[PDB]
Order: structure tokens, then sequence, then C-alpha cells
């Protein structure tokens, strides 16, 4: 009543995230450690150097 | 270096509209011609004061 919607309780979660994070506790530990999960684009994905360009707005290339 | 400098250098890069073409050449023809255009600076701005010069080829090329 005080909440117009019936309150909902989260009873579990799952996650697979960069930097080897596959559990919420792993995410919490990484967050407390102040770790970063951003890295260079892996080559097997594609050639980052091929498409990289520091110049803004260059067609066909990313920044 | 000076008004009688025998060496010059220039910052050269393909235009954004063409920068993507670099993946299909050993040297992009436009970039190489731009490098040739750098010779137009010469020892002086008055180098070959009259008429237009055109390249006739080079002794050797080392990629």
């Amino acid at each position: 009543m005080e909440s117009r919607v019936t309150p909902v309780a989260v009873i579990g979660m799952g996650c697979r995230l960069p930097g080897g994070i596959n559990s919420p506790d792993k995410l919490w530990e990484s967050l407390l450690r102040g770790d970063d999960l951003v890295t260079e684009i892996p080559p097997d994905r594609w050639d980052a150097d091929d498409y990289y360009d520091p110049e803004p707005g260059v067609p066909g290339r990313s920044v | 270096a000076e008004a009688g400098a025998a060496t010059v250098l220039a910052e050269v890069a393909l235009p954004a509209s063409i920068r993507f073409q670099q993946g299909a050449y050993r040297i992009h023809p436009a970039l190489l011609d731009a490098c040739f255009q750098s010779v137009g600076a010469g020892v002086q701005a008055g180098t070959a004061t009259g008429g237009l010069l055109l390249p006739l080829g080079v002794r050797s090329l080392r990629a």
C-alpha cells in the first residue's frame, strides 16, 4: 500500500563480465581492490591497429 | 633549416576521405605524391622560379 507496487525482493543474480569476473563476489572483490577491466582489443577479435585512428570523425576508422 | 638548407621535412598524412585506403597499398599513391610535393619547397621558394617541374623517376627505392 505505502508502495503502490508490491515490493519485489532479489533472491539471486548471475554475471559474466570482463577481467575474469564470473561471480558477484568476484566483482565485489575487484571493486574493493579498485581494479580495471578495460584492456586493448584482443587481436583474435579483430586488428585494433587496423581500424584505430586518433583523428576525430575520420570515416572508416575508430577513435 | 635556413634559406640555403639542402634538407627539409614535412608532416604528411592522407586526407580523412581517403585515409581508409591505406590497407590496399604498400605506399598510398597520394601520400607518395605529397612527399614529392615536399620537394617543391626546395632550397628556396624561388627554386625553379619559372615553369613547372615533373619527376622523371628515382635511382633506387627501398621499402
